[PDB]
RNA sequence: UUUUUUUAAAUAAUUU
RNA sequence: UAAUAGAAUAAGAUAUAAAA
């Protein structure tokens, strides 16, 4: 068609249309024969397959980036003058035009510049198609957790494959971003050793959730999920706490169980969790797995704008 | 709390900038030295603003004189 | 609105005096109006002088008088916008229909001038 | 790039958006722009008006949105020091904030037109041009100032001080602006005859776009522009055949002596022709309203080699054109389907119920395109207008839909509009078939709406 | 290294743990600034903390000069901040010295508001009276450094100035003059009036004050030149001791008032060469340029300029070729070095000359006979074609 | 230097100018026309603002607002244009407009019975020489004296008084300065009287004088750039050869219908010289106007 | 071929 | 405890409508 003077260099009105990646954070993505230095040590596999969980020894971003990425996040929560492209996202606390003590935003990669960018990040894709056995890895989406200070609540224990029952196959992992410096006393993330090997595989029953409750029942309603043997695994390896700096990466296991703490600093703390999907990976009714998005039929292979390919080892 | 121990240091670096004192410079920085080390988590887990700027001026003014980095 | 060359040139001299005459007739009744401020005052006297209507005396003695205790108050309370070009703008109308009208508001108008009180149009 | 002061990074973003948009779109070009531009701030230095202007423009011509920090700081800026956005900076400023909408780009503007209101006596002919293009590129309607920027036009025209460029601007935004005045649109034309061999074919062919788009029905104009035209037929492009054809059909007066010579240059240029182009004259045909078949088969056979190429415009222009004069093109119509079926979510709000109209109309239904657009319909339901939304209503019936999910928007956003849904007399019969279908069970309302 | 306790402050700090006023997050930027020990500067996760310290206290209590340098110590690291812009004040909080601070971190923070600016003058006028003389011209300063527009205000704070001639000094009395001559819209009367008491009181004059008249005088223009005079003749015998800068300005106001009494011109002029090697590269220019522009470049003259100017040839501002380039032309002396040396430093900074500048010196440049045989020519070729979208 | 002119109103322009001469308005407007084309085609003007029409004919007349004298701008009396006095309020917006001065002295307005006006004052070398006649009076003549002239051995200003008739026209229309030692008259009663005067007021003095005739209208820029430009009408082709035989530029221009209502080119063009305040010792750029490295070649 | 203007304007009506 | 300034510059299609 016929693109006005004054329009030709715009983008999409949403970002997922864009191919490939923006150079924005670390400029153009590295050429075809360039993706063996972002390779992880074996040991860092080893451990994640053994606990559940790993941290990558590297931070991987730049003090610079997790400046920018930290404001994309203010942005996103703005309450006054509400973010361009926020019709783009799957869920948002905002919806009710007022917020609250905890801003969680999904999909967000759609909508600003850098999110999108940070998907496709060689550091995190090559170690999670190495985890996923060097597949072709899609993006299952993404997550922004903000949590006001003094104030802010803390999520309780929680399976992330819980949420994605509509999916067949266990073929999953999460990497999860500080974009703040984390400690016990800020959001840090709670996780136990050996949890995802408890149920051969399997997902426990649900927590009940009763907010306006202090953190300690919230974070002690685990003795009430699990039996006896996981009660003696658990007195074994009790919770372990993890602290994490400006841009250091987790790596999580989709069954390990997992919690965050409550913000008690002067400041808000802000994570952002992105969730990574193999290749054979099939849907088990009809319909879209997400609000308005591509619908599919039976057992058919997960593709399209939607779920991006972000890696391929070919 | 913090607030005393960091006014001493800070009294102790002031006769160090303009004398010495009765025993020497060097007796100054060993004994603020000690002073600085006494602190434990108590006192720095429940110290203000003041107290905390205050004991880092000391101790980075103390750290050109001692031959350790410190 | 009258052309002198147009197709109707021949009568456009008689209609100018038309308007003239109903300009008369507003113009003779200029003394009941109460005037809130100098602008409309000179827009008045712009419009009556450019076209040349003919006014009497005593609305003119009116008329001076009024704006005589506004430039007063300007220049006395010095404390509240009369601009510069405005002031020289009434004192040429005065000057022009003879400043035997309000002999005050020329001296207060001068002085005004020669002390500096009227500020620009820049600023 | 590090060493480059703000000043000096304001004028390569300018010198980037010029070679951009003008010398190709180089990808690489657009891409290292963006990223200079992300990492940028003006803070703790002090800037003149026209850089943190140049700033502000070049940024948001690239992508960057309203939520970015360098457009907040220019924004800011130019909120706070308004007396310094002289009048030599204002076009870039409006032009600026013309796509960003919300509160602050909506003040900045209005701020700028009451400057540009107040000032328009004083401008010369650079700011009259730049200031009027500026301000049709935001969508305001600020009429005062539109008439006194015409007065200073007229005034400026009078004595001769535009040039082929500069009547090619004025044109176009005075005609975007949909700013109907007869005596403006007489000084250009009268400037353009004046100007004689200044304008050549490339400054003359928007100026007939432009003055065939306001409609001013003058038929005076019209044959001196077509005569005009007519010995600069041998030098043009296929491009400006396609826009002669446009604009002549918009002005909708027959010149069979012009339309002849336009038809045979069209022909001689066949193999230039791309989608746009083809689609275009198609739509120029249906609305003047001959009825040419020799250069039509040329046509759609020419549109069979570049389906790819065609956009959703282009599939709804061309099917509708190809539907109203009764072409039969099997395989361009089946290819022409699938490809919307591709790219579905790409129709607008009017261009998916031309397109599906069209193909209901004739005897065409297939399943792959059907599914894909009563699908798409759901999001463009809210945006319809009564016609519309009963010709939409009518198309959905032929392809024998019955999913509640889809028909619960078109029947509500019909009887939100119900007035001018049965006021309507042309659609009439539409109606008579679409609840021979669907029957009085389905939206009782509507049916007792019907039977009054 | 950082030991335990030490260790342990720093990870305090680094959680947004503790509560830190602007003062403390003031003295420790100014040891960060002073000592370089505990490798401050060198932890982002430190400095990060520590700004997000200060965004959320009260920065009212520092001065404005405070506010300023600790934004440019998290500037220099790599922080973008900006100290909170401060707020009118309301109801009883209204007095002289919070109207002059609201000018003054305007001023020092570089956050120009001319909403701001118009609400406190439309605030401050009905107490006039009772500022005090020092105050005044605080005000006529801060009003001419922000490039307000209404004239009107500054010419009745410089009334009101003026009624207090003898309170006022001589440092005094040439910030007003040359304040007054920044603002555009000043009334001529108080001009006129103002440089009659510049007038006088002209033996105590010093240095400084020397420049600040003289830059008054260059703003203004020659409708002063009578004042003019009486600044040169009171010069002329101090002349043979002077800063560079004061007979830099001298030839300044000589060029711009059209002075044609020769004599003085003259003996100014061989006094300022004498000391020229002083000058900065600005002040260099300037000299040049005044000189070139009186008709006084003999050929020692130009011989001296150009050997004391090739020192700063080597790193040019781009905005200081043109004008050299333009002076080594119209005069009849040998500038071989020079010009090569000039062209060298041309080509070097090819790739950030304006559309102006570049056009400028090719204009210079084209009829110079040993220009054609150098890279020069090309390279500004492929500019040109280049840039021709912004000419 | 910027030249300022306005527009005539084409709806009100008057049948038969004074006299009962006949005027022709197509032709006034074509030759207006022509007027802005050629001084926009002038080198030394370096811009020319074009005023909105105004409702009266009298506002073609833009030059009788003020008077540039040396770096003095002065206003004239405003005792016999009070309807003109919006018009000049509108003049002064576009002087300001162009980065002008913002306000104008007002050194005569004050003044009592001090009447005069723009065009009997004639910028000559070393000062002004200003027309004794009817529109002008001693007041004015001892105001302007008062202010400007001063007796210096290098500081001189030169007011000279030239004594003319009642039937004579402004001292502009016909007696002006042209080129640098070139002085115009019309051959003409008026003019020979001025040049007369003009050369026993200054004695030993050298230059050169040239008659053109009368009606003859002309306007010349005088300025230290020495421009030659001689605007002058077209009909008269002696003059033209006069003005050519004198090493000058003499550019026709019709101004046949203006002449007849009563202006004349002198009337209708403002033209001012503006500078650009320099903060801080400084010295901005000038174009240049002669050539490059003469020694070279 | 040419045709245009320069107020502080404040009185609608309703249960939306 | 903290205060110095320079530059004048123009790109161009959104699917509508009654009378010298």
């Amino acid at each position: 068609s016929y693109v006005l003077k004054f329009l030709r260099g715009q983008l999409p009105e949403d970002l997922k249309d864009v191919n490939g990646a923006l150079g924005c954070l670390y400029g153009t993505l590295p050429d075809v024969d360039e993706f063996g230095q972002f390779v992880i040590s074996p040991d860092v596999v080893n451990s994640f397959h053994q606990f559940g969980y790993v941290k990558m020894p590297i931070p991987v971003l730049d003090h610079q980036q997790i400046d920018k990425l930290a404001d994309e996040v203010n942005e996103l929560a703005n309450n006054v003058e509400h973010h361009p492209k926020t019709e783009r996202l799957y869920a948002t606390s905002l919806a009710d035009l007022t917020g609250g003590p905890l801003f969680f935003c999904q999909g967000q990669w759609r909508a600003a510049w850098g999110m999108h960018d940070l998907i496709y990040l060689p550091t995190i894709t090559v170690a999670a198609s190495q985890i996923l056995n060097n597949s072709l890895v899609r993006l299952w989406y993404d997550e922004v957790f903000m949590k006001a200070a003094r104030t802010g609540p803390c999520v309780p224990w929680q399976q992330n494959y819980a949420r994605w029952q509509h999916t067949k196959p266990v073929n999953h992992v999460t990497v999860m971003i500080a974009l703040d410096t984390m400690n016990k006393d800020r959001g840090a993330p709670c996780l136990v050793p050996g949890s995802h090997r408890w149920r051969e595989g399997g997902l426990l029953p649900p927590v009940s959730y009763d907010p306006t409750k202090d953190e300690a029942h919230q974070l002690n309603t685990i003795w009430e999920i699990i039996n006896e043997e996981e009660g003696e695994m658990l007195m074994d390896t009790p919770p372990v706490t993890v602290d994490l700096r400006r841009g250091e990466a987790l790596l999580i296991h989709p069954l390990t169980l997992f919690a965050t703490h409550g913000n008690r600093s002067l400041d808000a703390v802000r994570c952002c969790f992105i969730h990574y999907m193999g290749e054979k990976t099939y849907a088990v009714q009809n319909g879209p797995l997400l609000p308005h998005t591509t619908k599919f039929q039976a057992d058919a292979m997960i593709q399209g704008p939607f779920y991006p390919v972000v890696f391929d080892p070919a | 709390t913090a607030l005393d121990v960091a006014m001493r240091v800070n009294k102790l670096k002031r006769l160090h900038q303009t004398g010495g004192g009765p025993s020497g410079k060097k007796q100054v920085e060993l004994d603020a030295w000690r002073d600085l080390n006494n602190l434990t988590e108590a006192q720095i887990n429940s110290a203000e603003g003041k107290a905390v700027s205050l004991l880092l001026n000391s101790w980075a003014y103390f750290a050109k004189y001692w031959e350790k980095g410190a | 609105q009258v052309s002198d060359g147009g197709r109707n040139a021949m009568n456009a001299e008689p209609t100018r005096q038309k308007l003239r005459a109903m300009g008369e007739q507003i113009g003779c009744r200029l003394d009941e109006v109460e005037y809130p401020a100098l602008p409309v005052i000179l827009s008045i006297l712009d419009v009556v002088v450019t076209l040349k209507i003919y006014v009497p005396k005593k609305c003119l003695q009116v008329i001076f008088s009024q704006a005589n205790d506004m430039v007063a108050i300007v220049m006395e309370q010095k404390d509240d916008p009369i601009t510069a070009e405005e002031g020289r703008q009434l004192q040429a109308l005065l000057s022009h229909y003879g400043n035997d009208l309000a002999p005050e508001l020329s001296q207060r108008m001068k002085e005004a001038f020669r002390e500096g009180v009227l500020p620009d149009e820049a600023s | 790039v590090s060493h480059l002061s703000a000043r000096n990074i304001a004028t390569e973003a300018l010198q980037m958006k010029k070679l951009h948009q003008e010398r190709g779109g180089n990808p690489m070009l657009a891409q290292q722009a963006r990223r200079v531009l992300f990492a940028t701030s003006i803070a703790g230095q002090n800037l003149d008006a026209r850089s943190v202007a140049l700033l502000l423009n070049t940024a948001v011509y690239f992508g960057m949105e309203s939520d970015a920090k360098l457009v907040r700081e220019c924004i800011d800026y130019c909120l706070k020091n308004d007396k310094l956005i002289t009048v030599d900076v204002l076009p870039i400023v409006v032009t600026a904030c013309a796509t960003l909408k919300s509160r602050d780009a909506r003040e900045v503007i209005e701020m700028q037109a009451q400057k540009a209101a107040r000032n328009a006596k004083f401008l010369d002919a650079k700011d009259v041009t730049n200031i009027i293009s500026a301000f049709s590129k935001t969508g305001i309607n600020h009429e005062k100032l539109f008439a006194f920027l015409s007065r200073r036009v007229q005034t400026l025209a009078r004595v001769g001080e535009f040039e082929a460029a500069h009547l090619v601007i004025l044109a176009n935004a005075f005609s975007r602006l949909r700013y109907r005045d007869k005596f403006l649109f007489g000084a250009i034309a009268r400037r353009a005859m004046s100007l004689r061999e200044r304008v050549t074919v490339n400054e003359l062919v928007p100026l007939i776009v432009a003055f065939s788009k306001i409609g001013l029905k003058d038929p005076k104009l019209s044959k001196r522009f077509a005569t005009k035209a007519m010995e600069y037929v041998d030098q043009m492009n296929a491009e400006q055949v396609a826009s002669m054809f446009m604009a002549f059909a918009y002005f909708g007066i027959r010149y069979d002596q012009l339309f002849g010579v336009l038809t045979n240059r069209a022909v001689e240029l066949i193999d230039e022709f791309n989608a746009q182009y083809i689609s275009t004259t198609l739509n120029a045909f249906q609305r003047i309203g001959i009825n040419n078949p020799e250069l039509f088969d040329n046509l759609a056979e020419r549109a069979l080699a570049v389906v790819q190429d065609h956009d959703a415009r282009d599939i709804s222009k061309t099917v509708t054109a190809l539907a109203h004069f009764g072409l039969k093109d099997e395989e361009l119509f089946k290819r022409l389907a699938s490809h919307a079926a591709s790219i579905a979510d790409q129709f607008d709000a009017m261009g998916l119920v031309n397109t599906a109209h069209a193909f209901a109309r004739t005897n065409f239904l297939q399943q792959d395109m059907a599914v894909a657009l009563s699908e798409r319909s759901v999001y463009v339901c809210r945006l319809l207008d009564a016609g519309e939304t009963r010709r939409l209503l009518w198309a959905l019936a032929k392809f024998q839909v019955r999913d509640p999910k889809i028909l619960t928007p078109v029947f509500n956003r019909c009887l939100a509009l119900h007035y001018d849904f049965f006021a309507d007399p042309t659609g009439s019969e539409e109606i008579e078939e679409i609840f021979d279908f669907y029957g009085p069970n389905f939206c009782p309302p509507l049916y007792q709406l019907y039977i009054s | 290294a950082r030991p335990s306790a030490l260790h342990l402050i720093f990870e305090r700090c680094k959680l947004n743990l503790v509560e830190f006023t602007a003062q403390d997050v003031y003295q420790i930027c100014t040891t960060a600034y002073n000592m370089d020990t505990l490798g401050m500067l060198q932890d982002p996760d430190f400095m990060r903390g520590l700004h997000d310290a200060f965004r959320r206290s009260d920065q009212t209590v520092i001065s404005p000069f405070q506010a300023n340098l600790i934004a440019d110590t998290f500037r220099k690291v790599g922080i973008n901040s900006m100290p909170k812009e401060v707020s009118v004040p309301e109801e009883d909080a209204i007095s002289p010295e919070s109207l002059i601070l609201v000018l003054r971190n305007m001023n020092i923070t570089k956050q120009r508001d001319e909403r701001k600016i118009n609400e406190v003058l439309k605030l401050m006028f009905p107490i006039l009276d009772e500022f005090s003389p020092t105050q005044l011209s605080l005000t006529v300063t801060e009003l001419a450094r922000l490039k307000s527009t209404n004239a009107d205000f500054v010419g009745k704070l410089a009334k009101r100035i003026m009624e207090y001639n003898d309170d006022l000094s001589a440092l005094d009395i040439s910030s007003a003059a040359v304040s007054l001559a920044y603002c555009p819209g000043i009334s001529h009367n108080i001009l006129y009036r103002m440089m009659q008491i510049v007038e006088e009181r002209m033996g105590e004059f010093q240095p400084e004050d020397y420049i600040n008249v003289l830059h008054a005088l260059n703003t203004l223009g020659p409708k002063f030149v009578n004042t003019f005079r009486k600044i040169v003749e009171c010069g002329l015998q101090h002349v043979e001791n002077m800063d560079a800068v004061t007979l830099t300005n001298y030839m300044v106001c000589f060029s711009t008032m059209d002075y044609k009494q020769r004599e003085h011109i003259d003996i100014y002029a061989d006094a300022l060469v004498e000391v020229a090697t002083d000058l900065s590269e600005k002040d260099l220019v300037m000299a040049f340029i005044a000189l070139q522009r009186l008709r006084l470049l003999s050929d020692t003259m130009f011989g001296t300029m150009a050997s004391c100017v090739i020192r700063y040839a080597a790193k040019m501002d781009p905005r200081n070729i043109a004008p050299i380039m333009d002076i080594c032309s119209t005069v009849p002396h040998a500038s071989d070095h020079l010009m090569k040396v000039l062209m060298d430093r041309a080509v070097e900074c090819t790739r950030i000359l304006t559309a102006n500048q570049l056009g400028d010196i090719l204009d210079i440049l084209g009829l110079y006979p040993p220009a054609r045989e150098h890279p020069l020519v090309q390279l500004f070729g492929k500019q040109a074609r280049l840039r021709l979208d912004l000419m | 230097l910027h030249a300022f002119v306005r527009s005539p109103h084409y709806r009100t322009i008057p049948s038969a100018g004074p006299n009962g001469i006949v005027v022709n308005r197509d032709m006034l407007v074509h030759q207006f026309r022509d007027f802005y084309k050629t001084l926009q085609h002038c080198s030394l003007v370096d811009k020319v603002h074009l005023m909105s029409e105004r409702p009266s004919v009298e506002a073609l007349r833009v030059a009788d607002q003020m008077v540039s004298i040396g770096a003095t701008f002065l206003e004239m009396p405003l005792t016999g244009m009070e309807h003109r006095a919006t018009e000049f309020m509108e003049s002064m917006r576009y002087v300001r407009g162009a980065g002008g001065p913002s306000t104008l002295a007002s050194y005569l307005q004050d003044t009592e019975n001090c009447r005069c006006n723009s065009g009997d004052v004639v910028c000559l070398p070393n000062g002004i020489a200003v027309g004794h006649g009817p529109r002008t009076n001693a007041v004015a003549h001892t105001t302007l004296k008062q202010l400007f002239e001063v007796k210096d051995d290098q500081f001189s200003f030169d007011v000279f008084t030239l004594e003319q008739e009642g039937d004579a026209p402004p001292l502009g229309d016909y007696f002006g300065f042209a080129g640098s030692n070139v002085l115009l008259t019309w051959k003409d009663e008026h003019g020979l009287l001025a040049v007369d005067q003009y050369q026993q007021k200054q004695p030993h003095t050298e230059m050169n004088v040239v008659y053109l005739e009368p009606g003859c209208h002309f306007l010349s820029f005088y300025g230290v750039d020495h421009t030659i430009d001689v605007l002058v009408q077209k009909g008269y082709e002696r003059s033209m050869d006069s003005i050519a035989a004198a090493g000058l530029n003499p550019i026709p221009v019709q101004w046949s219908e203006m002449d007849k209502l009563g202006i004349s080119m002198r009337a209708a063009v403002l033209p001012l010289k503006f500078f650009k305040a320099n903060v801080g010792g400084m010295l901005s750029r000038n174009k240049s106007r002669g050539a490059r490295w003469q020694t070279h070649q």
